[PDB]
């Protein structure tokens, strides 16, 4: 199904589609830490002294894992944290049609979360008894718990982020107001109100379509965003595998946990792989040489799990680092970057809260019903060539117009639209019509 | 060192019933204990071995039972070459010791 | 089976040495599962343990008589020997002789399996 | 040789050059996978026992590579697979004087591959006598030698990408056959079609030329295009060094392989480096002690391998996501973005296919041949300042005209290229002159 | 305090203020690499014999440490010589009231360093009696003194950057000098030059305010922009934090080396942990058990540094990568991406060099005093519906106007400002008002 | 050069055990180069391997007569030693001492290499 | 074990030609051979180590060649003094075993 | 505290074995904190070195007679013993038994500390 | 070896006075010395171990000082019982060797 080209044919679209495009990226994980020396040596003196002789290994270690715990916490603020003042949106809907009920929040849910990131928060779920979880039982909520609690789990800790899920939800409370309220003006300044049916016409401005286009077909293009909003819980519900990149970093700090705890029932070439029964079996002196062996092990596994995560921050970070860049280009104003912003002309975005992880709906144009129109670059009618101010010459058959790009709508060819430069003996395709020059009919009285 | 103590000195049980004696530990010897059974004068024959492993060659009468510092040696059928010394042994540390033996006398 | 055999003197003077030997027919003394025993018995039916050699020849002993005692095997007559010094009143016992089973070995070093079986046992006298 | 400055003189370009410069980024690596136990434990169960008392350093390092692996696929659809639909260029080349032979495939070709990606194909060569070529022997192009081949080489294996060079290569056609044929429309919509020349001229209104400028010298735009690419071939030829970023990559993973094949020659303080030797020579217990030696040295050089790789691998991810970006803003958009598309101002990019890599030329436009022309911010002709709505105020020697910045087209100063606000007292550097009215001379009659 | 929504009201700032916002990027480290052999064994040739089983690992990581090295001068090239002319700035400052002294070199300093990074180099300091300032000792400037100087410091070497920080210096001395004389120009093509008025005129025209704004307000202006620079001397002297991505790359890089020294102190499970007692206490048959476990312990502390090295070198690639992309397009261009470029609608940028970093002062522009106006989607007029050309409708009270949406400049509603399409009856919220005509005065007459 | 000597009873009743002593002079048995070791020749000219010890003590026996054999060295006189019990007449055969080189050794094993010189041999006989 | 075979039993050569005496391993035991010269009554002496290294003061005449499984040693001139037993020996496995020997004849 | 006893033959032929007994009391020679070691004095007061021996049984000889001396203890008698031989006139010298204290021990190697105490010391002439 | 010298094989002090004995080692033997004292015909006696720490029950007018290679030993008041034989001793090295001792004479 190839594109038929020819040398003076040009397809103008007579209609649009507005779509919503859904775009989820990752932001922080879970800040787990581990103790080397509890996870090496669990309440054990004769084990901390032969790790002794060691070195740095294990503050070495702590550092690591405390830094990337710290990265996660400056993630989630260069993210979200982007507004400076909590704006909220007025009681009443008075919008023109547009519908964002969708995306706000909810005053009759028990947490002001929209009903977009109910149904993201209720689908990315962590493993069924994985240590994340069993954490939150031994801790009870209790600060205190934690040496505990850390003790039971070999070490493994996770600490709470500086920013809960329901703060994080607050922000985007705030973009979301900012964006509906103000357009452009609440990134850049401050917060200048402007009715919304007049800040989509300046998004359809901005993407080169007229702002009457809008104006005239306002109802019509309500209609088709707030049916573009509604599939996106369809498409939320019926698909599970939308939230893929969040459960992939969730999986994976899973699958690494569990595989670091497993570790420790491997022998590593000593006599047992239970420190207990190689100090009360074994002869005092007999002792050191096989707790040498597990300690090697042991800190060996210690060392490639914290490598792992040093690499995989650095993979979040990138994404977290992104996912800023389209919070400040797509939501707190309109890129003109392609694909940056959702596939078609961005229109605006809408953030979205999810766990360690923000949601972007892409509003944006697509042109549609395309029509092939005669075409040519330029009018000879007294001599002198006529280029179009903007928009393209078109010929219906019989008769030349000239019409914007991205929309049909046709207008009398006159001075008004077109400029004049050099004569018709240069410019290859030229074509002879006439030019109206609304001055006459006023001389013609 | 682990001292193991055997509560019953002597126990005395009618033919054909049941004779329960205990040894215990002063620290877990997980399932690393055996039994042996002395006849007067002859050498001690092994008759469970880890916790509750009846040796080869052991009636099914001979029950141990028990796992890190209680232990529960059981014969369910005393007949009458059953009268003999009875010494648990731990050998979970190295410098294995042995219980004070129970001296099951017959009725 | 194997058999374990005692062999020493009877009576031996205070301040002597005594010399055990337990010869080992059926099996070799070298046999990579095992560990060779010392065990004395008193009047009192209380066991207690003296020592044991590995089938490498590595010996641990009990510390209530660590500084009088020895232990050595000879592989060409497939025998372990026991040399108590400082002999008083008090070493007058029941000397067995018995053949362990050695569990896992890892990096020079084993964890112990029972005890099985016994020598016939000598009975060592301490007096004048 | 400093740029003289003075506070009323303006150097505007009378002329341009179109030129393309070439860009190339690495896109992916080789799929290539590392068995733990087979390159440990050659064919050997002892060795294998031993092994299994590490635990799980085996099955980790397997899913890092595999890992690694995966990612190569993803890089390569990321970047190549953005277009929809294969579209394809007419049989005629009536683009107007505009030559692609050069970019277009070529059917005389045994393969759809153009003649700027047969020099791209033909310079990137893999290592002579590397693993990667000795594998293609063992495996014979037969799926079922891969276990045997795999035992030969220590473990190695290369694994075929999802996309073949071929498919690559068709890919990179519908993405040029959709820029020529329909602009910027493919990428967000439906491709509607737009003959070349109106197409460019577009181009050029979009870096602030006027679209006249295009049609007027028309003919000496198409030269100056056709001659650019073909200089590319030439120094693609004439200077081997222009693919040293796809090189590169290839350089660095062979020399990885390599050295991780070599590791297996050293004793790592065992009694010999070879396992038979240490089976066959050696006391059945004597020979664990020296086993464990050559594991933990084997198993580190595999951990080495493996880290260098996963970071490597990140810095290949971090280039397909620029390609990628590149892909979308420059092929399927013009990019205001100054340095991203090349130097100049971006007109347009056409992507050509390079061995696990991507070759941009990118199409700008180069201000040349600059005149200075004495400049004033406004024009007094009423007591009223009159500004210009497009482009600056210029001066001859002794008449005042108006022209556009990039390019010298003077006009008349007249009431319809220039605006009306404040008076004169107030702007520094207004200069009294003239302004045209049109409705004057029909007044005059 | 939310902002108050209403579907009729619209605020419109009716003045300015230009900031200027700085921001940091690190760019490069410290070139230091590292010799195995003569960290690990130490003028010893028995501990050189028994790393030599070992094989390839030192080579290996004498690789990974040169390669980091190298990428510092890609680092800064990429990000500094980006100018391929060294342009100047005249002697005198008639740039109309902009007063560039504080980021321009100054003739009376002893370095041609401006009095920005004069407090720049001032403020970046590293640590006190580290290893890079010992070296600088031993070195004494000599060249031949590398192989003694390194000895002394257990093999650790700090290499000289190919640019020095005076040629750095001299680099961003070019891109400020053709900023202000040519503006965009010089980073597309040919520097053009333009008076700076003029530019600045077209930086306001950019972000969507007219040009007349400027040169009605030009001396206001100007010293808006002299105070806002003149304010960043004092932040940053106030302010010692404000250096502390940069500080924070030096802390990283010499805790590393300080640990990695200590490391030499540790036993690992030896007799002792220096390596002369070793040898010279101990028979020689019974050193070498203990000189291994000195090189086991030795050599995974060196990978550890190493592996660290990579990563860390990957994040600072990654910052210099972003500094390269805001040189290119906020230094030499004018963004239209929203936060890129500093908060706010970007004006221009200023680099300014500082250790192993870059600083970018963004000037900006930010709507002020906003006041709100009665607005409408359209006119009626002649049964005809009148939509704005560029601007929004609004009224003071009794009159309607249309006024630019930036600034508030209130016109006439007439024909030449606004454009007809459609009747009355299919706009939402249109009004009735008097749409003034030009030409019929003239016919007035 | 080296030159090794045995000695020993040529004649010894079945049941007993057979001592050979095998003096070194011009070397140490010290000597961390070399191994020494034990082979015996019967008239049928086969050559049968009994046993080496390692210059350190480490010894090795042929798994045919494991278990009736040790080999000892003393460092005071230069000399290893090899005792052979449960004698019956098929030990009746020409046992000599030989010097073996040690090959590589790493990690507390070693490679052999060849046996130079032989002693000159010593003609035991097992009967009554 | 590797048990090592050497073909001929016995070997008839004439003065001063030329004898071929082999020597198979039942598996790879390298270059790690050795062959042995027994005259009648007297040590063995070393004529060859490795393959085929020659010893000292071993005269040319004597030549040994293989590796893996097949050695052969060649005497090149036979001398009045080179009837003796010759031994293949192998030192690759721990538990080094000796051939069964050949036995030079001279015609 | 500690004391040594030496004990051995006076008079000692030359090429005969010199045999030389020093028996500890007050501590016991497998304590793992001490060695003990032999120390010869001349008439002209130089004091030569001879061994020492581990409380394990690690022996470590001076070069200038290693190949004539071996050193060995039993833990039966707690005593360590010397034999010395292809003795010549130049052996006759003072023999001293010492407690040494073992330093810092790591991987299977020991630091030395000091000598204290030295046993009486007796003398052994070589002659005929 | 670690050979060691003492300076002054013979050294006369008046009593009361102050004697000085040097030790000098051929490598650097750290502080790894020891001074005995061996009165006429018996055990010697340790004086000082380490460099300089005096062992219990030494006087203190006996003071050594010294690391490395050169090593002095003082005694600050000679009484008529400090007659005898110094040796220094180093433990540094495995083979362990002493010096040649200096005779304290008493005028």
């Amino acid at each position: 199904n190839c594109v038929a080209y020819s040398n003076n044919s040009i397809a103008i679209p007579t209609n649009f589609t507005i779509s919503v495009t859904t775009e989820i990226l990752p932001v922080s994980m879970t800040k787990t830490s581990v103790d080397c020396t509890m996870y090496i040596c669990g309440d054990s003196t004769e084990c901390s002294n032969l790790l002794l002789q060691y070195g740095s290994f294990c503050t070495q270690l702590n550092r690591a894992l405390t830094g990337i715990a710290v990265e996660q916490d400056k993630n989630t603020q260069e993210v979200f944290a982007q507004v400076k003042q909590i704006y909220c949106t007025p009681p009443i809907k008075d919008f023109g049609g547009f519908n964002f009920s969708q995306i706000l929040p909810d005053p009759s849910k028990p947490s002001k979360r929209s009903p977009i990131e109910d149904l993201l928060f209720n689908k990315v779920t962590l493993a069924d008894a994985g240590f994340i979880k069993q954490y939150g039982d031994c801790l009870g909520d209790i600060a205190a718990r934690d040496l505990i609690c850390a003790q039971k789990f070999n070490g493994l800790t996770v600490l709470p982020p500086l920013l809960t899920d329901e703060m994080i939800a607050q922000y985007t409370s705030a973009l979301l107001a900012g964006t509906i309220t103000s357009g452009w003006t609440f990134g850049a300044g401050p917060a200048l109100q402007i009715p919304f049916p007049m800040q989509m016409a300046y998004r359809f401005n901005g993407i080169g379509v007229t702002q009457n286009v809008l104006y005239e077909n306002q109802k019509l293009i309500a209609n088709q965003f707030n049916s573009a909003i509604g599939k996106i819980q369809d498409s939320l519900s019926s698909t599970p595998s939308a939230l893929g990149k969040l459960q992939d970093v969730v999986n994976q700090n899973a699958e690494a946990l569990n595989t670091l705890v497993k570790q420790l029932s491997s022998n590593f070439g000593a006599i047992s792989s239970v420190l207990n029964d190689i100090l009360s079996r074994l002869d005092p002196p007999e002792a050191e040489v096989q707790i040498d062996r597990l300690i090697t092990g042991r800190l060996q596994s210690l060392q490639t799990y914290v490598t792992q995560q040093l690499i995989r921050a650095a993979e979040i970070r990138a994404s977290a680092n992104l996912a800023a860049t389209k919070m400040s280009e797509c939501v707190l104003g309109q890129s003109k970057r392609v694909d940056f912003c959702g596939k078609g002309y961005h229109l605006m975005s809408f953030p979205q809260s999810a766990p360690h992880g923000v949601v972007f709906l892409h509003v944006t144009y697509v042109p549609a019903q395309e029509k092939n129109f005669t075409t040519a670059p330029a009018i000879c009618h007294d001599g002198k060539a006529h280029f179009p101010r903007e928009g393209v010459f078109v010929s219906n058959g019989t008769h030349w117009f000239v019409t914007q790009r991205n929309f049909y709508e046709p207008q009398i060819i006159t001075t008004d639209n077109t400029f004049v430069s050099g004569n018709c003996d240069v410019v290859i395709g030229i074509v002879n019509n006439t030019v109206y020059d609304p001055l006459q009919p006023e001389l013609d009285s | 060192e682990i001292i193991m103590t055997q509560s019953p000195a002597t126990l005395s049980v009618s033919p054909g019933g049941r004779a329960t004696l205990s040894c215990r530990a002063s620290q877990s010897v997980s399932n690393n204990l055996a039994w042996y059974q002395q006849k007067p004068g002859q050498t001690p024959r092994l008759l469970i071995h880890g916790a509750s492993t009846r040796a080869t060659g052991i009636p099914a009468r001979f029950s141990g039972s028990g796992s890190g510092t209680e232990f529960t040696l059981t014969i369910s059928s005393l007949q009458s070459e059953d009268f003999a010394v009875y010494y648990c042994h731990q050998y979970h540390n190295w410098l294995l010791t042995f219980g004070g033996g129970t001296k099951v006398e017959i009725k | 089976q194997v058999q374990l055999q005692e062999s020493g003197p009877g009576l031996v003077k205070p301040s002597q040495t005594l010399s055990l030997t337990c010869t080992v027919s059926g099996d070799s003394i070298s046999n990579s599962s095992y560990y060779w025993s010392w065990i004395r018995q008193y009047p009192s039916r209380r066991l207690e343990w003296i020592g044991y050699i590995y089938y490498n020849g590595r010996t641990y002993y009990n510390p209530s008589l660590n500084s009088r005692l020895s232990i050595s095997l000879d592989t060409s007559k497939n025998h372990f020997s026991l040399k108590l010094s400082s002999l008083t009143a008090a070493d007058t016992a029941l000397y067995y002789c018995a053949r362990g089973f050695l569990g896992y070995c890892a990096g020079g070093s084993c964890f112990l399996n029972w005890l099985d079986p016994w020598g016939q046992g000598t009975l060592v006298t301490v007096s004048s």
